[PDB]
């Protein structure tokens, strides 16, 4: 039983689609549990000025009952089967996913429908609701590393939708209308835009049934069936400045534009952000990790810790890095996070990728450790890819990747390039934008 | 900010903006603000009629 054979005796992934538009996928294994879930192609992305932070309060509300259904009815019956109730929105994407047994498949898919079609929106729950978000935009706003994270979209893609946060302004918040959030689902939580994902030991004969059962309301005009393509958001090189030397460390995020999912140099930067790695100071490894970097951060001290990241969107994207450090140290810490990255452009060696390819295949074999995870995969890639992309494609494509190819990729999309930049907290010791932009050069 | 490149090039512009004027002056009015009494070799016997200090 070698690498190569595994990958190839993995159960294919069937996909199947209904006439709404909805499209059945799953991946069948012998577990007595499983995960099953609906992705919609959703999120702040997709709202505006005036219903930013929608989604979000719908993600509120997607779990405080139905019409069939109300609240404590709706829990007492998913709790009372032993079944888990999760779910998230993010900028471009969101999801309602179920963890249980395989034997409830088929009542988790009603349940689930129903979640996405008649939520309750209880005029009073929206209220309760309204207060809830409010403490949890206080609570979000003392983590510092999404904080930079929403600073860095919000000015490296100034003036466009990818721009706004996830959660919503406050003003929103505080002004969203029952009606406004019903027009959100409506407009957006439609079969052509989402995905009924499952993995575990499930029939997907039976899974596409009680899917046939319960996802119908089909579309009678065209508008209603095609899906809408997103105005392009401007990436723009520049820096958002946040200076609290009252805070503890600092946090700053350096990126560029990104090429968005279906570009296959993805597999290439996914392999050079393994080479630079990442790091934090609890990596036993210490001053013999194999990360240049994170070897420079150990023995001059140069942060508490440090992130690669190449975060994909459909036509766009964020390829950079974040770290955290004393304010003492952050100039010499972005001084060598930028060599490093010259270095990339510059300098990678064979046996550098070789072991960048190896920590990017125990990676992706890693996000597929569990029923939930391997669902996740499913609904992102349909929803991406519009296709699941096997372990063994993957690796197909990871092992075709050199020094050179990574030098010449890398090369695109960072050498020379305006970088957007966000820095939180005692950032007094951060160069200049000027001076970080000659970092951009030459290495 | 970084003396560099912020003053470092606010500087050559300065030193280039007041090279005009000074390579001017030294290529096309080579003596506008010398004394014509200093091409005369030094006179012990004789002063200058208005003896003025550059
Ligand atoms: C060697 S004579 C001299 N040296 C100069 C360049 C000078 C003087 C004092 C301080 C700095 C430079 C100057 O103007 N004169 N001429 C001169 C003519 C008449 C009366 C006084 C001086």
């Amino acid at each position: 039983a070698t690498y190569a054979q595994t990958l190839q005796n993995i159960p294919e992934t069937n996909v199947t689609t209904l006439d709404n538009g909805l499209r059945v996928a799953s991946e069948e294994s012998s577990q007595p549990t499983c995960t099953v879930g609906v992705w919609i192609g959703a999120g702040s992305r997709y709202e505006n000025e005036k219903n930013n932070g929608a989604g979000y309060f719908v993600e509120h509300l997607a779990f405080k009952g139905t019409k069939k259904r109300p609240c404590a009815a709706f829990e007492k019956e998913v709790e009372s089967m032993g079944a888990h109730f999760n779910g998230y929105t993010s900028r471009e994407q969101t999801a309602f996913y179920i963890k249980a047994l395989s034997k409830d498949m088929p009542k988790v898919v009603e349940l689930l429908a129903d979640v996405v079609q008649n939520c309750a929106l209880e005029e009073s729950q929206i209220e309760k609701e309204r207060g809830v978000i409010l403490q949890e935009l206080k609570e979000m706003d003392n983590d510092m590393t999404n904080v930079t994270f929403d600073y860095l979209h919000a000015t490296a893609f100034q003036g466009t939708a990818l721009a706004r946060t996830v959660e919503g302004t406050t003003e929103n918040i505080k002004h969203l209308t029952r009606a406004d959030l019903a027009s959100y689902i409506d407009t957006h939580f439609k079969a052509p835009r989402m995905v009924l994902a499952a993995a575990g030991g499930i029939s997907h004969k039976e899974l596409v049934d009680a899917a046939r059962q319960h996802f119908s309301g089909v579309s009678f005009t065209y508008k209603e069936d095609a899906v809408p393509i997103l105005p392009r958001c401007r990436f723009t090189g520049s820096e958002i400045r946040a200076r609290d030397d009252a805070l503890p460390v600092a946090h700053v995020a350096l990126a560029v534009e990104g090429p968005g999912w279906a570009d296959p140099d993805n597999v290439v930067l996914h392999v050079a952000n393994a080479i630079i790695g990442r790091y934090d100071r609890t990596f036993g490894g210490g001053k013999h990790l194999s990360s240049r970097l994170a070897a420079l951060a150990v023995e001059h001290k140069l942060c508490h810790s440090f992130q690669t990241f190449n975060t994909s969107y459909s036509d766009t994207g964020l390829f950079g890095f974040h770290f955290v450090a004393d304010p003492l140290s952050i100039d010499d810490m972005m001084f060598c996070a930028q060599g490093e990255w010259m270095r990339l452009c510059t300098s990678t060696t064979e046996s550098e990728v070789k072991r960048a390819k190896n920590h990017l295949r125990s990676a992706m074999v890693a996000q597929l450790d569990g029923t939930t995870p391997v669902c996740e995969t499913i609904g992102s890639h349909l929803l991406n890819y519009g296709r699941r992309i096997s372990l063994e494609e993957w690796d197909s494509r990871i092992s075709a990747v050199d020094a050179r190819m990574v030098r010449d990729v890398c090369s695109k999309y960072i050498y020379d390039k305006c970088p957007a930049l966000a820095a939180v907290g005692p950032i007094e010791q951060l160069l200049d934008y000027n001076r970080i932009r000659s970092g951009m050069y030459w290495i | 900010i970084p003396f560099h490149p912020y003053y470092s090039f606010k500087d050559i512009l300065g030193l280039t903006l007041m090279l005009t004027p000074f390579l001017t002056l030294a290529l096309f009015s080579p003596n506008l603000l010398g004394d014509p009494e200093n091409f005369t070799p030094a006179n012990p016997l004789v002063t200058p009629p208005h003896i003025k200090p550059e």
